[PDB]
């Protein structure tokens, strides 16, 4: 049977042992539903992602929530797949965590809905678009000075009261108005009250009915924050594959993806690369951002916030984000004090499409 | 020069001495040791026993 | 790093053999296991094969190591389920080195030019038993045609050399 | 107290009940799977560097042959590989399918067709780890490799058979120089190979399209390993390119080989060596990171007339950070390649394109 | 590559009890003591982050659950803890006394009074590892 | 001010887990009044010392270290602490938890690991420069 | 003894308490501990505090402690001077430029600070 | 052979004797050795002492060895160039700052020393 039990718990890392020949594949989801038998136990609803095969029929996993209360010998069921996250019209106007469960208080999605796996290989060389076409936004600084690309990755340098959320929100409105697509906001590892403010801003502007929001915040383990951009990306992939339309995909602070991968690597016990980043830094950034492409039938264009830690553009996490960026839009506070809205710095914002 | 004489003298001495060892072993083999092996052994235990 | 682990395992089995009163049976079982695993080397490669289940490997050990006593079989199955079955000959060497000190017997390796008589070896054991501290002493005699006209003995880690030590001491003292 | 003969003969009959059921020599089973690195029990007759094949169909590289197991570096997606999967030998040491019918096709570092135009039917294979030409096997470079770029063909001239570095920061026109010097080789007797190491596959798609528009796919081969591919395939992409170039080299013809961003190969081998838990040096690159590029770029030579006279001119790329030419991987490659072409961002953002610092 | 649980006292009683393992499951004996960190063999049903009690009354917190021992982190003076002391599972996750009675008193992180003004008369406790208020359970900061 | 405050103390002579569990006792004593609808201020003097205590516990428990030998979950530690400071909605009671963590820097750099972590968690920061403290400006707030 | 029995205000001079921490870092690598940041033992804050918290003034007597501190290479950011400084209440900085001037004691007036100067 | 058996003046030109220590560093991780400073073998001094103390002039014949020594990442404080300064009678330190000025030979006139300059 595909039910094994816990052998080790050490922080967010849980080792689970199955029978021989019945181990789960790497990156599958493992569910722990436990009802407390006694007064000496805790009710547990916990989800593990398979990370390694340690040998002796054991599996090293990373956790999506707190591991407090786990008992060695508590049974773990195998889902037979990675984290299945619902996709379609049922996700628009809804807020999700990393597991594809609705944070919102209206209701839960029924079990007959289509759910896509998180971990999918990038679209093939057969399937990509041959040409480079321009994602028309309707913003004059964007459409004139730093043109966006269907299938491109775009860096936002700004935040702290310059107008990042207003620009995000007008991009969702313009794309869903004219191009007929939708947007997916993936808030990867940021402040929870800012996620609340961004939710209510999209709610009272009417923008939220044409977007799907995914939040994995700071209180969640690094194994949860490492998979937030992927679980918003697998919602955007449905709309560019099964519907065939041009989709926005926002990743607030893509740097949190890199440092969450670094923390998962340090918990897993790997030897760190230069600057403390995982050895798998470039390939994790690639496995995120090679699924953000323009295929033959649709596209995902992506507007991403980058922190640039210690104001260093040669730091390996900015140096691996920048090798995938196709444009850069820079929000300047001196233009927001002047009265220019949007506050995009016209000389500092560059693009590869401006040719 | 004085060092040279003293070092050559020790070296040669060592070659004669080496020869003398090789033979010492050969000649001791040469003697008939039925009597000697019992005698030696009995002495050796006694000798070990004392130290 | 295997001798220190086999010392712990053999000391546990040794304390069981003392508190049970069946030390001769456990010693004979350990000697039988050591001889059977020295005569057959493919058994470790068979039990290291990962497609065999742990219940099947326990069935193989419970079938093959039958007739031996209960704590020896429990020790073998415990080493199987702890994946420390590769050190069973080291366990046998450590356990026999424990029970030789328990009986009070010591093993020694003698080199002499001629093979000595049966009374001379007993005389050497009666001399050296007071020096070592054991009640009974064992002499292993090797032919060894290198040394001439004397006996040398290595007991424990101490060598009592007086056979060719005279000639080497002479050529070290003259030169 | 049991007799040792009884236990010994019973162990014998238990062994010769199972000597035919198990197979260890050419068949292995996996102990550990993790991060694209397997580790398999069995395979007694496997040899170092041999291609192994999992039950999934994914190929693997046997680097380490330990006493108890085989260390296998997985050459593909490792998520379909579990503990208990069967590993079988192939018999050949790390070969890519190399032939004449590979020209005009986009393939992976394992020689498998990626562009979807059908299978690539070849009759020969060449080993990835092949020795370089010797001292007396070579010849001085005397033939012009003409790029069509006036600043290169005037100021920094490249000959048929040398190793010329094209170094620079992000977005300085390295790939543009590569495609401008692959397009010019049409009427000349030159076979090109463009190796894409860690690029975006959309940009490799546009590269193949702008080679198809200019008729360059009659003589060029594209070996691609994008950013989403695992670091083992990134590690073997330029070696696949040189193993495809050596066929036409040792048949007497002349080959251009372009390595788009060998710094991506350095970072991928740095990843693979840290996942092998090897102790790193400066910038956490391992000690083998010079031998990685020197075993690659010394395999690009101008052969003497006794060996056909063919050549292999190589254009490696190194992507620097903030114009630092004195970093670790740039000074590793500068001490391997003959010359370098420095593309400066100060001239590129001022309109001087190609931005060659003379 | 020696394991922590390879002790001739422990190996003896597991060869004694191989056909019938003594199910402790609520009690453990200390393997290693040092630097405020105790490894203990046993405690099969202990939870992660659980308040656990030694033999001399000193409390401890179980962080690392490993394959055959528990990494216990000692919440008090550990110089009276030797190898072989019994470790008793209390059955409660780490929690503090909580109520109105804590106002105006100096308290340690276990919830015991440090002023010496008497006991702290609280009724109920809540665990210190609790989830944060969710993003739909909050409101914008305006006060 | 002692008519309405609670003081949770874990000093340097106390063992490292009490240092580690002092802020979680702080939020566990604040969330009672937060979910009863009242407004709570929780002050953490030198969370850098709590980070060093958790580094000590993870290194003595032989967990694999990261930068400056802090473990992989030290950002998870301070974020799991500080995200429990919320402003609840009117359905949850409307209570609040405002937090004032302290991080001590060494010769005025904030490029270290624990200051960058706790700056990236919180909702803004207040710099107290020693250059302005020496020259007479008290409170020495770099505006 | 003098504090808890005689009730006196005792001085306790520790010359170079940096050596008390680096001796611990020399021992802890051989005891089998994982190295902490900067090569210092992992239990550095607790080993410093178990020294520095016994230096207190109780209701009976007092123990005040003037402690010389050698800072290696004048780097005030390595962890052992940081944890010696976090227990300090005042500093008196002895300056050579005042000793050559003829000022005895050569306490630098501007650089020597105190928590009690309030 | 020449300087011992024939007693003859011998020129050794060795280009990149750094590659000796680097090729030792590539094998030292797989020999079971623990790493040292900058990833170099622990035996970084004695492996180059068994080689370079052997390149000597004797009473029979002389060897004047001229050795090119690679400096990795233009770092003269790297452990492999820093430990081979102590072996050399005369050193010429080439600098990239002088090579980019068009000054060839790009010898640092200050940092280049010799035992002969007396
Ligand atoms: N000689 C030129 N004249 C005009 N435009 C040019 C020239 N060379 C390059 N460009 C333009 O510069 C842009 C970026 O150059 P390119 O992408 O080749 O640099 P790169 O080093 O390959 O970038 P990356 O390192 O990010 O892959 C190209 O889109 C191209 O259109
Ligand atoms: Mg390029």
């Amino acid at each position: 049977m595909t039910r094994g039990r816990v052998i080790q718990v050490m922080g967010p890392v849980v080792d689970v042992k199955f029978e021989n020949g019945h181990l789960p594949a790497i990156y599958n989801a493992l569910k722990i539903q436990h009802k407390a038998r006694n007064e000496n136990e805790v009710d547990i609803d916990l989800t593990l992602e398979v990370a390694l095969h340690l040998g002796d029929d054991t599996v090293r996993t990373i956790a999506m929530a707190s591991t407090d209360g786990l008992i060695r010998g508590m049974e773990v069921i195998d889902t037979g797949a990675p984290i299945s996250v619902p996709v379609g019209e049922v996700t628009l106007g809804r807020v999700f965590n990393v597991l594809g469960e609705p944070i919102d208080l209206e209701g839960d999605i029924p079990a007959d809905a289509r759910r896509d796996p998180i971990h999918r290989p990038a679209p093939k060389f057969e399937e990509l678009a041959t040409e480079v076409e321009i994602l028309e936004t309707g913003i004059k600084v964007v459409d004139l000075l730093a043109p966006y690309i269907k299938g491109g990755k775009i860096g936002l340098f700004g935040g702290a009261g310059v107008g990042k959320t207003v620009l995000i929100q007008e991009l969702i409105h313009n794309i869903a108005q004219e191009h007929g697509g939708i947007s997916v906001f993936a808030g990867v590892g940021e402040r929870t009250r800012e996620g609340n403010d961004l939710y209510h801003e999209m709610k009272d502007s009417g923008v939220i009915s044409k977007t799907a929001m995914v939040f994995g915040q700071m209180n969640e383990p690094p194994g949860a924050r490492m998979r937030v951009a992927l679980t918003g990306l697998t919602m955007a992939e449905y709309f560019r594959d099964e519907q065939g339309q041009d989709v926005l995909l926002f990743i607030d602070n893509i740097f949190r993806f890199t440092q969450a991968g670094s923390e998962v690597s340090a918990l897993l016990g790997r030897m760190p690369s230069a600057v403390g980043y995982q050895p798998t830094l470039a390939t994790e950034m690639g496995q995120l951002q090679e699924r953000i492409t323009s295929t033959a039938k649709g596209s995902i264009t992506s507007i991403q916030a980058i922190y640039v830690p210690a104001d260093d553009y040669t730091d390996p996490a900015p140096a691996t984000t920048f090798s995938h960026l196709d444009a850069t839009t820079n929000l300047e506070r001196k233009l927001a004090e002047m009265g220019i809205y949007p506050a995009v710095d016209p000389l500092a914002s560059t693009s590869r499409a401006l040719a | 020069i004085e060092r040279e004489k003293e070092q050559a003298m020790a070296a040669l001495r060592e070659q004669v001495a080496s020869l003398s060892v090789l033979i010492a072993s050969k000649v001791i083999e040469k003697e008939l040791t039925e009597q000697d092996q019992r005698k030696l052994i009995e002495a050796y235990i006694k000798d070990v026993q004392e130290v | 790093n295997q001798e220190v682990i086999a010392k712990r395992y053999a000391s546990a089995l040794f304390q069981i053999a003392l508190e049970q009163g069946q030390l001769d049976r456990i010693e004979e079982d350990v000697r039988a296991v050591r001889q059977a695993l020295a005569e057959n080397g493919e058994f470790l490669s068979l039990l290291s094969y990962p497609k065999l289940s742990l219940d099947q490997k326990k069935a193989l050990i419970a079938e093959a190591f039958a007739g031996v006593s209960t704590p020896v079989q429990n020790t073998l199955l415990l080493l199987l389920e702890r994946h420390r079955f590769g050190l069973v000959p080291e366990l046998a060497e450590q356990f026999l080195a424990l029970v030789d000190d328990a009986r009070g017997i010591a093993k020694a390796v003698a080199y002499s030019a001629r093979p000595l008589t049966d009374e001379e070896l007993r005389a050497l054991s009666d001399v050296f038993a007071q020096k070592v501290g054991k009640q009974t002493l064992e002499i292993e005699n090797i032919i060894d045609p290198e040394l001439i006209g004397g006996v040398r003995l290595r007991i424990g880690n101490r060598i009592y050399d007086g056979s060719v030590s005279g000639q080497l001491e002479r050529i070290r003292r003259q030169l | 107290s049991i007799r040792a003969e009884e236990i010994s003969a019973l162990i014998k009959q238990q062994i010769e009940n199972y000597e035919s059921q198990i197979q260890v020599s050419d068949v292995g089973t996996v102990i550990q799977v993790g991060d694209g690195i397997a580790r398999a029990h069995g395979l007694d007759n496997v040899m170092s560097g041999e291609l192994v094949e999992f039950a999934n169909g994914v190929m693997g590289m046997a680097l380490n042959l330990e006493e108890n197991n085989v260390g296998i570096v997985i050459l593909g997606p490792y998520t379909g590989i579990k503990e208990g999967d069967e590993v079988r030998r192939t018999g050949r040491i790390m070969e890519v399918p190399v032939g004449e019918a590979l020209i005009g096709r986009v393939v992976n570092p394992l020689g498998q067709p990626v562009d979807g135009l059908g299978p690539v039917e070849t009759t020969e294979t060449r080993p990835i780890e092949s020795p370089a030409p010797g001292v007396m096997d070579r010849r001085s470079v005397h033939e012009p490799l003409q790029t069509g770029i006036k600043a290169i063909d005037a100021l920094v001239p490249i000959g048929r058979g040398q190793r010329e570095l094209i170094i620079g920061d992000r977005q300085t026109g390295k790939t543009s120089v590569a495609i401008d010097t692959i397009i010019n080789q049409k009427d000349q007797n030159m076979i090109s190979i463009y190796v894409a190491i860690g690029q975006k596959e959309s940009t490799v798609r546009t590269v193949v399209e702008t080679l198809r528009k200019h008729g360059a796919l009659d003589y060029t081969i594209v070996v691609t390993a994008s950013a989403s591919q695992p670091a083992p395939l990134l590690f073997l992409a330029p070696y696949a390119g040189v193993a495809m170039g050596e066929y036409f080299m040792y048949k007497g013809k002349h080959v251009l080989v372009v390595y788009d961003d060998l710094s991506k190969q350095a970072a991928a081998y740095r990843e693979l060596s840290l996942l092998l838990r090897r102790p790193p040096g400066r910038e956490a690159y391992p000690g083998d990171i010079f031998y990685l590029h020197s075993r690659l770029l010394e395999r690009a030579a101008k052969l003497s007339d006794a060996k056909g006279g063919g050549s292999l001119t190589a254009l490696p790329f190194v992507e620097t950070q903030a114009g630092d030419i004195s970093a670790y991987i740039p000074t590793n490659v500068i001490s391997i390649t003959d010359g370098q072409i420095f593309l400066q961002s100060d001239l590129f953002f001022s309109g001087v394109r190609p931005a060659i610092n003379a």
